[PDB]
RNA sequence: GAAGCUACCAUCUGUGGGAUUAUGACUGAACGCCUCUAAGUCAGAAUCCCGCCCAGGCGGAACGAUACGGCAGCGCCGCGGAGCCUCGGUUGGCCUCGGAUAGCCGGUCCGGGGUCCGGUGCGGAGUGCCCUUCGUCCUGGGAAACGGGGCGCGGCCGGAA
RNA sequence: UAGCGACGUCGCUUUUUGAUCCUUCGAUGUCGGCUCUUCCUAUCAUUGUGAAGCAGAAUUCGCCAAGCGUUGGAUUGUUC
RNA sequence: GCUGCGGGAUGAACCGAACGCCGGGUUAAGGCGCCCGAUGCCGACGCUCAUCAGACCCCAGAAAAGGUGUUGGUUGAUAUAGACAGCAGGACGGUGGCCAUGGAAGUCGGAAUCCGCUAAGGAGUGUGUAACAACUCACCUGCCGAAUCAACUAGCCCUGA
């Protein structure tokens, strides 16, 4: 109906700074930095205060389903806040019920092999996305421990590892084996 | 019924000739909208026999009268009820719309029911209008406006001119 | 980010239209596609305008909503727009325009006969200007 | 005599039909930059359109058939024929003074290109709406000298810049030497008349 | 039974890239939560296109030679002279890229950041320069030290789509 | 409601037959078989997939899908 | 048929209109992005996004049914005596109640269907066990905090195709 005004007003903490030279936004924090392009959203960000510099997001005359937009970008604002604050790990499980599932890193988590998978002599060779690192974690049995910044980045390389592995030909009830990501959380804790 | 351009309110008193049986008729009086007298004479007459045993031949027209609006200059908000036909039956339906004259609300109306239902001027009937206060207005299309010191851009403004200079080395800014 | 803003006691200026080249004051917004527009002191009654029609400027008047015009017109020689008016760069774009429309041809000839005396010793500085920064950069 | 039109940034039929309109009078119309020229609508819609046309062949001897053109500088050519009458010896002769090239060569570099408001995307699409690019469209079907396009445009754009620079300069100094002249200079019959 | 033709009746060879469909997924609001979608991302195939291969357009490029013999003949530069066929124009614009919820100009400092002007664009194509000049001669004021045209010389190829 | 689905009801097709006789009576050579090209998809198999009363194997129901194949004979003029 | 002419691209019957040869003006039906004359109006309001859009009587294509895709309407029911969603807690006793029997102890069945402390628990909405156990729901409550839920109706679009 043409909604006059939707705003959405995002904190921002005194670890982190933020900037914009337009549609794009940049967050620069203690691990890294991210910078993304919002020129597909038509919507205004403008950052305001000093000391506390909260980020509004302003969309005039939106449909209902271009207000939807204003909340995704406060959101993936936050994504990026959370990821260059604390990180993204994400701890994916492998289900080996009979079959010994054996993966090993390649070049500094940046390749993952993946040998004797559900027997089979093909080796899977899963490449991560550039900023993601995965190692296998110790004190646990068959895990991988995928860390990194950008969220967009390590669930992607997450649900690639999670894809590499697939039965077919099959049933999917049965045989329950593959990698699954069991655990999603962050690198630093308190927060 | 066309409904071309903007509409007009005419005020329209008729009674029956006076018969042997019975003289002085009670002079029924109806508030039309039409552009112009002459289909509001025939609204009016339509609208008079679906109500009351009363035709063009035994009956008459007292007085057809343009009816101004009592405030031009103000911002009014309207209340229209609609007793439209749709193409598998008739609904009534309560609209609202904020404008400055009756005549004006009223072609706001046609044009939106014309535009969102596909319903013609031939199967429209403008129940009531009546003008309602910034506190009974239900819509929200209409309460977002009520509310001062309003403030809103006019972003990603058209040219509107793309054929004047139609050869130039510009590109327009459009802000 | 959106410097401009129409509201009650935005003052506009009309490109086209019956009204074409005045200045309004916008009173209230009625449909999200015209307002009403006072214009007391430019001549010009109160009536309803689309946005489209009317262009924004950047002085602001201090108007109550829907106010009348005795209350509007004080307030506009309060603020004193139209003397302001003048002195800014867009008034007098327009009166430039104005006045190259308004040309004769006696006026073109006086022109195009000022151009030849005054773009010629500009472009002998030029050719001077451009050899001692020539020189300058040498070593 | 000529007009030499940018391509980036108008859509396909709206710039087309104004071309073709403008050629039946006389003008020369030269399209430069045609990789650049919009078409509305999902790109997976246009391409998908694009196949179908593809499809339509003579049966009995293709070669013998409708000629199917991957370059967008020809595709752009084959809408503005569609709308000239080809037929007939007036839009025959009317069809020379069209002149749609990819990219922009040496003939044009240094001429100044025109805009034409009735076709641009930015006046025409609301910003919502989706676009297809004629260059990657093309590219996606047949079309093998994009890298190339690219190559020299990416060339003649820093040639350009250097020269917008020098062009730059040269108006500093300019002005320097307007501000630095205003004894002898009095010109007041140029603001009275305002330039 | 030579040579030649011939046989799945003998012999050799038959090859990969892209955008993606179906589908499975990432982030994620609408709708406090959820959701593969509403804006954005990922994988994706005998299908689609191209790569390999087949023929090359009223398509164009690079290079060689360009008419002896005895009077010739044909090219390049500089040329003055006449006549015939054609159809069209009445100053030329010598250029940044890029967006349209943003960008232009100017700049101290450490290609980017900050600051200062302009912003219904005036360092603007509703623009700007050459310009609207009938010619010759005498003589005054302003501007002009580049001179002002080149059948002229040397240095650079300045620029390959 | 994996797979079917009666009593009812809504659609597509001219690969059957039938209804009408609009062009053809100074003639359009009227069955079948052999050879050969192309197209369609309502997919038998093959490529990539979803669901089962899918433990595996073998199967059944759909999705994008016509690129590639869909044979050798006994009797019948036979289509079948 | 006995009938030309302007529109329906095309045409026997459609819409206007009927016909000597010409110049000027206007118009019916129809149309104004280019073919092709005219919107190159600083036209108005609103709907619509399709990986099969849509685009004008005869006329050259489509139905029943469905959509948490949007856009309007109607009848209603809840919410500061703090709802709808989300997170967390309780979800009992008479009673493993009466007809059955290889097993039915709320969960395959027929009829029924109440009672007491409570802040609320239904002789119990579903998953599961041959049954018991277990998960879960109606219901009540703790945190947040102000609107929200459900059924029909019809315009475009989509599946049906
Ligand atoms: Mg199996
Ligand atoms: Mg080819
Ligand atoms: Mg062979
Ligand atoms: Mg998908
Ligand atoms: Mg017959
Ligand atoms: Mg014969
Ligand atoms: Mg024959
Ligand atoms: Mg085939
Ligand atoms: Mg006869
Ligand atoms: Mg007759
Ligand atoms: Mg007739
Ligand atoms: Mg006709
Ligand atoms: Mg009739
Ligand atoms: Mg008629
Ligand atoms: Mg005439
Ligand atoms: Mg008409
Ligand atoms: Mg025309
Ligand atoms: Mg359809
Ligand atoms: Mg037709
Ligand atoms: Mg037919
Ligand atoms: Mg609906």
């Amino acid at each position: 109906m043409k909604t006059i005004l939707s705003n959405q007003t995002v904190d921002i903490p005194e670890n982190v700074e933020i900037t914009l030279k337009g549609r794009t936004v940049i967050v620069k924090g203690p691990r890294g930095t991210l910078r993304r392009d919002f020129n597909h959203i038509n919507v205004e960000l403008s950052l305001l205060g000093k000391k506390k510099k909260r980020l509004r997001v302003d969309k005039w005359w939106g449909n209902r389903k271009e207000l939807a937009t204003v909340r995704t970008i406060c959101s993936h604002v936050q994504n990026m806040i959370k990821g260059v604050t604390l990180g993204f790990r994400y701890k994916m499980r492998s289900v080996y019920a009979h079959f010994p599932i054996n993966v090993v890193i390649q070049e500094n988590g940046s390749l993952v092999e993946i040998r004797n998978f559900l027997g089979e002599k093909y080796i899977r060779r899963v490449r991560m996305r550039t900023g993601v690192a995965c190692s296998v974690s110790q004190a646990q049995k068959d895990e991988l421990i995928l860390e990194g910044n950008d969220i967009e980045l390590v669930s992607n390389s997450a649900a690639l590892i999670q894809q590499a592995t697939t039965v077919k030909n099959k049933d999917i009830r049965k045989f329950l084996d593959g990698i699954y990501v069991s655990e999603k959380g962050t690198v630093q804790q308190a927060d | 019924m066309k409904a071309s351009g903007t509409l007009r309110e005419y005020k329209v008193v008729g009674r029956c000739l006076p018969t042997p049986k019975c003289h002085t008729p009670p002079l029924y009086r109806m508030r039309i909208f039409a552009p112009n007298h002459v289909v509001a004479k025939s609204r009016f007459w339509y609208f008079v026999s679906q109500l009351k045993k009363m035709k063009k031949s035994s009956g008459e027209i007292v007085y057809c009268g343009q009816v101004f609006e009592k405030s031009p200059l103000r911002v009014k908000n309207f209340g229209i009820w609609l007793r439209y036909d749709s193409r598998s039956g008739t609904h009534n339906m309560y609209r609202e719309y904020r404008d400055l004259t009756t005549a004006g609300a009223v072609t706001q109306c046609y044009r939106d029911m014309g535009a969102r239902h596909r319903a013609r001027a031939h199967s429209i009937q403008i129940m009531k209008v009546e003008e309602i206060a910034a506190g009974k207005c239900r819509r929200p299309a209409v309460k977002q406006f009520h509310d001062s010191k309003i403030k809103f851009p006019l972003p990603h403004r058209v040219l509107r001119r793309q054929h004047k200079p139609r050869f130039t080395t510009k590109r327009p800014n459009t802000f | 980010v959106f410097r401009r803003y129409v509201e009650v006691g935005r003052v506009a200026y009309i490109s086209f239209g019956p009204h074409a080249g005045k200045l309004v004051a916008i009173v209230d917004v009625i449909d999200q596609n015209r307002a009403l527009v006072d214009g007391p002191c430019t001549r010009v009654r109160r009536q309803a305008m689309p946005f489209k029609c009317m262009q924004l400027t950047d002085f602001i008047l201090k108007f109550p909503h829907s106010a009348r015009q005795k209350y509007v017109r004080k307030a506009w020689e309060k603020a004193d727009i139209n003397t302001k008016w003048a002195a800014t760069r867009w008034a007098k774009k327009i009166d430039a325009r104005e006045r190259k429309a308004k040309m004769t041809d006696f006026d073109r000839f006086k022109v195009m006969k000022a151009k030849k005396m005054r773009n010629r010793i500009i472009k002998t500085e030029v050719k001077k200007l451009q050899r001692a920064a020539i020189l300058k950069a040498s070593p | 005599q000529v007009l030499v039109l940018d391509g980036r940034g108008h859509l396909l039929g709206r710039l087309a039909a104004i071309v073709a309109k403008q050629v039946l009078l006389g003008r020369k119309v030269v399209v430069v930059r045609c990789e650049g020229i919009n078409i509305s609508g999902n790109f997976y819609r246009n391409k998908l359109k694009y196949l179908a046309f593809l499809r339509k062949r003579m049966n009995t001897n293709p070669s013998r058939g409708p000629y199917h053109f991957r370059a967008p500088s020809r595709i752009f050519w084959r809408t503005v024929r569609g709308m000239l009458p080809h037929k007939t010896k007036r839009g025959q002769a009317a069809l020379e003074r069209l002149k749609v090239l990819d990219g922009i060569p040496p003939p044009y570099d240094k001429k100044k290109r025109m805009v034409v408001p009735a076709a641009l995307k930015v006046v025409r699409l609301k910003p919502t709406r989706k676009f297809a690019y004629l260059g990657r469209l093309a590219h996606e079907v047949g079309w093998k000298y994009q890298a190339v396009t690219a190559t020299l445009e990416e060339k003649r754009k820093e040639k350009a810049k250097m020269h917008y620079r020098k062009k730059k300069q040269i108006l500093r100094l300019r002005k320097q030497a307007e501000k630095n002249v205003e004894k002898k200079i009095c010109k007041f019959t140029e603001v009275l008349k305002t330039n």
